[PDB]
């Protein structure tokens, strides 16, 4: 009941998912072999939401792994927890992405998407009552952008009522991994505003700061950065995998956070985050969770929330706590920060309380916040997009794959139809 | 299974290959016999026995330098049907490279490439290692780049050329051979990397403190660049890159595909101590104008795009701090239409050390592949040397008598002058 | 309830506070680890006034440590009781003070004060009902003067009704540590007369005498001098941390000691003080406490109280004693010394009695006296200030940091508006 | 993390540095190889291995004295890109130091300073160790102090010069080189400490009872002063001081920044007994006019400001008694406008003893940095020697032909005479 099909895409979407299933297996007590070595009995009550029971008390994940080159799949199956995925789910092509959106969504996307959807449809007909999908990709590359938004356009035709949320990795402001990443982002946001139901914008630059300013790490590798994202992905559905006092799911956080069907770009946050030699001086109580969420050095998107207005705010708490002390802290941050919220929505803080903490901590929270401070996120992409498109530079790699300027012009015009909404409701009354 | 074959043309192509394939064997423990006591399946093909052969095709018009391979130490490694030779050299002549001698064995080489293309399925692209100076490295290459775009087409073709130095010129007719081979490869090549000889002499004298380097010591530093480009295919990295991804992020317009390579750190073994060599230190050694391996001042022009290829014990956070300081400096400037000008690649394997060498065992190394408009000054002086010699019609009687239209020079110069104003189109800024 | 936030500043304000928290922890029974190893139960009744309860029965001090160079903070965290402070409170800069007021209050003060007040505001919103702050600094240096008076100007804008008292170290008459210390004192008293509520003037020269004339010490290091100041800082709030017969706090000693809002510069005194081999010949009874306070070899300021007049006098007694014997001694010193007090304030001796002595003694007192004998303190600074300013010497280090003569002239004119008040009420009737 | 690099210019700069960096290694147990079996991170940089290198840049125009370091005992300690040499010396010539030879390698030294400035974050200031006598110590320094105030500016620049003796003068043209290098450093330096050679001969003859000292024995006593100034950065003290704090408390006017250094106790090992050496004893040995290390009688002028830097087992109360008796004496007098004329600094670490030396292991030591107007008599006689030689236009033909305006002498002398009356402005008292 209420199953979730997990879809991965690209180099980055694999290396998030290969760390994501390492966290879920440690919450349910699953070895790298695939068996069960748990201690309690609450871990197997809702095991069907991500795991299908195989023959012989083994549980395999409901994951679908997509890439255009076999290089990243070669390291996922050979690493830890790589012997738990079913080998039929590794759907990879021999050509290669080329770090291009045209080779991701038009040329090599169509040669592969008819073979991916034989795996998506097989997993969807095996579940009892499907809740909704989820996707992990990145807007910078070619496979996570081109092949990643191609799957959503095919799924939403087949499954309209099922929810579809993506954990994107929006490119950083200062540094830039890909030279043509404004083209790979502008041609991807145009697909996500009409095909998904909610979208989690994550910046790499906001994750390098938290490992340097809060956790105080000398050498944070991508195993350290992607462990924070995987803790937030599990923190949204944690009211579905475990019983609680006030239960939520992927639909309650979709209704109460999305007021208009185009405004569904979020920013995630996690609490608590302590340093190594400073986790004993800190009083790890309930109002320590509240003061660590709302400050701007804990957001996972490189944008200051003080510039905008929070439309809707979701707080998903975990662990045995009290309900008065939640409503004490969530109200006081709405009175002293009374200007940074919005006026025409009264009482816009959503509360959800689970019962089981993550492995290691005593209690924890998860911040799922919507804001108009992400208009700075699209005014920076659309500035870099029009700076490159007006010279028609890097365009023959896109035009040579069957593409015209109307594909670009209707993409940039749609983004300025999105900026003119977040600027509108920030000043409405 | 991302395979890639490499083609070595001319004497400058082969003597780079003897230092490249020396380096690939030591990274994977391959004996000179091909035996060894997976990830290396890209540049090799394990046979029915336990023997590995390179996916390389050496080709030359003279049998001198190929007999170094057939008699030297790396003798049992190469398949003897790959080492294609000829009777007589092109001998500093583009016409003998493309019309007279090159037409007689071009059917034999394409037969050998197609026998190496059929046993691979993840064939990304090619690697043509040639030189603009000689007859075979320019004439036979310009014939070869035509026959590959007809047959294959979609595969990303890369070139590691040897650009002629501004002052040190061995051959006299290097302005003739450089223009005629760039008129032809401009339509077919996708990215042709530039490496100059004289700038490597400036590095080996100043940094390594070697007063007398030979061509062997120059081929060690070239093969370190060749390794660091194809390092992401042969190993696992935190942020990989492929050969299809170089042509997308460094070639903005189809007429501008001449980057320049830069490697760091290049220091001696006695100077390998006394300094810690962090990534914030060795990144600025790449953009320093004294360590670039093409004799062109980068402060005269603007950087269109850059590609940093880190390898070794490299922290991904400290890369982000190292690139961010470069965009705050004032001597380094980018073009106005390119706000995002970096391609970042991190690999885990540290660079290995060939024995008998001069560089030391380090923990990290950076290969920069930058595409700047500072090369536009270098194309101007090469067109200035071509206009001086052709005004007196010097050396033309060799090229006319070897089957070439006399007006093909006037068609080559007008096409190169069209390339000259294309950098002027890029370098200007925009209204509003 | 009634919490106190402790702020430190400079090289001297750290080395007083690093000895101050060593005395408070020995009164409440706190190890250098941070746990509790007490014996009675009165020590944990009012533990919240300085300590915040952490997780796991650990108590961390409510201290905020400020410096412009990391040199002094390097020795505080490495010394004894240095592992008890929270590592987020160590707010230090990389530039350096330079022993200059212009680099303390204008140039490097503004680059740091916006980061200090994120720690001050966080501790102030954690307390239940805030009593008032306190500050430990020195008027001679640059960080304790420039950065020290900059914090008070920012706090008094945010928290007007809360009390603000400073434990300054006024520079000595004879010797001089800093060459430009008249400039660093005159530009600091101009800030303290309009921003603090009461101020404790302490001279180094008066502390070298007591260790040489009274305690008879051969080699008094600064561990010996700063142990007397830290015993007086705890002796003011000792009626707040422990129950008593007649209770006081930082507000009763602020109302009853300050008749006019500019006259709030005090002089502290402590009793009893015995020698090493002479603590057995002395009858340590209640009138021995009285005769050791009022004589001029026990004041902590290098000024003779016989030259002036006591306006208000506070005596804070500790230990189980009787109330008649207090009022016996406090009255008889007001009849035989009838000229040295003031006429137009009848019965100007304030009494406060606690119940718990310091660790080691049987009973003790604390003298908080106001006087017009500190007009000698400002007639010596203003004499040295006008002796240097009339040559305009040492002035380009101040003028080169954005400063004019009007900053100096309105500072020296304010001090002569303070000297003309203490000379006025000494001869009033 | 309060880091500080030091620059050694000229032969007098280097041979002080060979006795300074001998002393810093022994205080922290550093081997001559740089190894050792924290607090010392100011004057070193620990690399990836367990090896420490100095933050020093030796520079000289002649390759003679630098080859002592490259071949001697302290060979593996210094980074070989720091030891910047030249072909030919300036050879007692300010014009070759600033116009001819100094202009050819000034771009190389600033590149090496900027590579040591980027890896530090708590960089307080510099330490230029030069001499007024020679060509490199004066000419190349005056060029160097211009290039640092342009680039850095805010950092406190200190100098330990070697002031020329009133009677003992090795070079003949020392009145020419001293004026031309003081006309230039007057606008850029913040505090230039004075140490004279002849006054150290008077101390080594009388106090230490050594009849024949060499330049090695003089460089031991200089480096004790260099250690005691930077002792508060490298260790913990009861009352510290920083290099930014010297320029604030000793330079009242921007034209008067010439103090003089004085060290005590300087006694032999056989005389290390028979006396107890308390702080009330050794403080008056500093203000005694026979132990000052500049040949200037301090009773002719007035003390503007003084800086006592105690170190060792020093009681803070007994310092207060020791300074208070000095202000009661009658021969010691201060200027009228400065009532508070002392900067006090106490450090805990006792001064160490270099082996093969002449001073003994003591428990405490005082370094005095006093700024007096008794140096104004010394500037008068140096201007008296300059006016005698320039009246006959002697030695001018060397300086004109090496690229210098002939009237620049007349601009230098009028600026120095303006410095001469500035001490007369200070020495007078005030009305009322
Ligand atoms: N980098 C590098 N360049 C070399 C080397 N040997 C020769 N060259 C350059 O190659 C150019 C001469 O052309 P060659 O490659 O020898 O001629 P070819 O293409 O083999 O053909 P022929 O002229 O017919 O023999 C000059 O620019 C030389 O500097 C070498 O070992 N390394
Ligand atoms: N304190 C000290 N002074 C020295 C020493 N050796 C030489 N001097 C002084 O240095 C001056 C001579 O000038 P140099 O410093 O040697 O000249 P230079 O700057 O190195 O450059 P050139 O004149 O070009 O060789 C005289 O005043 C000497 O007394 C030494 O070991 N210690
Ligand atoms: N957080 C995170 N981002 C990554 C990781 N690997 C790659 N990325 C990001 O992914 C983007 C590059 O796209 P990529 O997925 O490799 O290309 P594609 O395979 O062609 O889709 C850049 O924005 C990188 O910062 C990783 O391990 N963690
Ligand atoms: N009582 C006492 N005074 C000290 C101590 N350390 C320094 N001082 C005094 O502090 C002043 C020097 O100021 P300092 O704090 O070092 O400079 P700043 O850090 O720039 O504020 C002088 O008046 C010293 O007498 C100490 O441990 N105890
Ligand atoms: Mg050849
Ligand atoms: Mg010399």
């Amino acid at each position: 009941m209420r199953e979730i099909v997990h879809i991965q895409a690209g180099q980055c979407g694999n290396q998030i998912g290969a760390k994501f299933w390492e966290v879920i297996s440690d919450e349910h007590g699953i070895d790298p072999t695939g068996s069960y070595h748990g201690d309690s009995d609450l871990q197997l009550e809702r095991i069907n939401v991500y795991y299908n029971e195989a023959a012989g008390n083994k549980y395999v994940p409901r994951a679908i792994l997509v890439d255009l080159e076999p290089g990243t799949m070669d390291s996922v199956r050979s690493g830890p927890f790589g012997q738990i995925f079913r080998p039929d789910n590794f759907v990879f092509g021999q050509s290669g992405a080329g770090n291009n959106w045209a080779k991701g969504h038009y040329t090599e996307g169509a040669e592969l998407v008819d073979s991916v959807l034989d795996v998506v449809r097989k997993e969807s007909e095996s579940c009892d009552c499907l809740q909704g999908f989820q996707l992990t990709h990145s807007l910078g590359g070619g496979t996570g952008s081109g092949m990643g938004t191609l799957l959503i356009s095919k799924i939403r035709e087949e499954y309209p009522d099922r929810i579809m949320n993506t954990f994107s990795v929006v490119p950083s402001p200062k540094v830039s991994d890909t030279v043509v990443e404004p083209y790979n982002a502008t041609l991807s946001v145009h697909q996500l505003v009409e095909n998904t139901d909610e979208t989690y914008c994550i910046d790499n630059e906001a994750l390098y700061d938290i490992c340097f300013r809060t956790l105080k790490l000398t050498t944070p590798t991508y195993g350290d950065l992607n462990h924070l994202v995987s803790a937030t992905m599990s923190g949204v559905t944690t009211c579905l995998r475990f019983p609680g006092q006030l239960n939520a799911d992927l639909r309650k956080l979709a209704v109460n956070m999305v007021p208009f069907p185009r405004l569904h770009f979020f920013m995630p946050g996690f609490a608590p985050l302590t340093s190594r030699g400073s986790q004993q001086y800190r009083a790890l109580t309930v109002p320590e969770l509240t003061q660590q969420m709302f400050d701007a050095k804990n957001m996972m998107a490189a944008c200051d929330p003080r510039h905008g207005r929070y439309l809707t705010v979701a707080a998903v708490f975990r662990g045995r706590m009290s309900m008065k002390e939640v409503d004490e802290q969530m109200l006081n941050v709405q009175n002293k920060n009374s200007s940074y919220f919005v006026e025409w929505i009264p009482n816009n803080v959503k509360t959800a309380v689970c019962d089981i903490p993550p492995r290691g901590l005593k209690m924890s929270a998860t911040f799922i916040g919507n804001s108009t401070a992400i208009q700075e996120l699209f005014k920076r992409i659309s500035e870099q997009f029009t700076a490159m498109f007006r010279r028609k530079a890097f365009l023959h790699w896109y035009t040579g794959e069957g593409m015209d300027e109307m594909e670009f012009t209707e993409a940039e015009s749609n983004m300025n139809d999105l900026v003119s909404e977040y600027q509108q409701y920030q000043d409405a009354t | 299974m991302r395979e890639c074959i490499s083609i070595h043309v001319g004497q400058a192509g082969v003597q780079i290959g003897n230092a490249c394939w020396e380096l690939y064997c030591l990274e994977h423990g391959i004996q000179p016999d091909g035996q060894m006591p997976d990830s290396f399946n890209t540049f090799f093909s394990e046979t029915g026995a336990g023997k590995h052969v390179p996916r390389a095709v050496f080709v030359d018009l003279e049998p001198t330098v190929i007999d170094e391979v057939r008699t030297g130490t790396y003798r049992q490694l190469f398949h003897p049907e790959q080492l294609i030779t000829g009777k007589e050299d092109a001998a500093n002549n583009y016409a003998r490279g493309h019309y007279t001698i090159g037409k007689e064995i071009i059917d034999l080489v394409l037969d050998r490439i197609r026998k190496l293309a059929d046993q691979c399925t993840g064939l990304q692209g090619f690697l043509v290692f040639h030189s603009f100076g000689g007859g075979t490295g320019s004439g036979f290459t310009s014939l070869l780049m035509e026959r590959l775009s007809v047959d294959y087409g979609k595969k990303s073709k890369l070139e590691f050329s040897i650009y002629p130095a501004p002052q040190v010129s061995t051959a006299v007719v290097e302005p003739y051979n450089s223009i005629l081979t760039t008129h032809t490869t401009l339509e077919h090549s996708d990215c042709a990397f530039m490496v100059d000889n004289e700038a490597i002499y400036d590095i080996c004298r100043r940094n390594l403190d070697i007063e007398r380097p030979t061509y062997t010591n120059l081929n060690r530093l070239i093969s370190q660049i060749v390794s660091s480009i194809t390092a992401s295919l042969r190993f696992d990295g935190a942020l990989n890159v492929d050969l299809t991804e170089f042509q997308t992020n460094l070639v903005p317009y189809p007429r501008i595909h001449f980057p320049l390579a830069t490697y760091a750190p290049v220091i001696s073994a006695e100077k390998a101590y006394h300094e810690q060599l962090s990534v914030a230190e060795i990144t600025n050694a790449c953009f320093e104008p004294a360590n670039q391996m093409v004799k062109c001042d980068p402060r005269h022009g603007k950087y269109m795009a850059c590609c940093l290829l880190y390898r070794g014990d490299v922290v991904p956070k400290d890369v982000n701090a190292a690139i961010a300081t470069i965009k705050t400096k004032r001597s380094i400037q980018f073009v106005d239409w390119c706000p995002t000008g970096f391609k970042v690649g991190i690999n885990y394997q540290p660079p290995t050390v060939v024995p008998g060498g001069d560089l030391a065992k380090v923990q990290r190394a950076v290969c920069m592949l930058s595409n700047t408009t500072a090369i536009a000054e270098a194309w101007a002086r090469l067109d200035h040397k071509f206009d001086l010699m052709y005004a007196k019609r010097a050396f033309v009687h060799w090229y006319v008598g070897e089957g070439m239209e006399e007006g093909e020079f006037s068609e080559a110069r007008e096409d190169m002058a069209a390339l000259e104003k294309d950098y002027e189109e890029v370098g200007v800024d925009s209204v509003e």
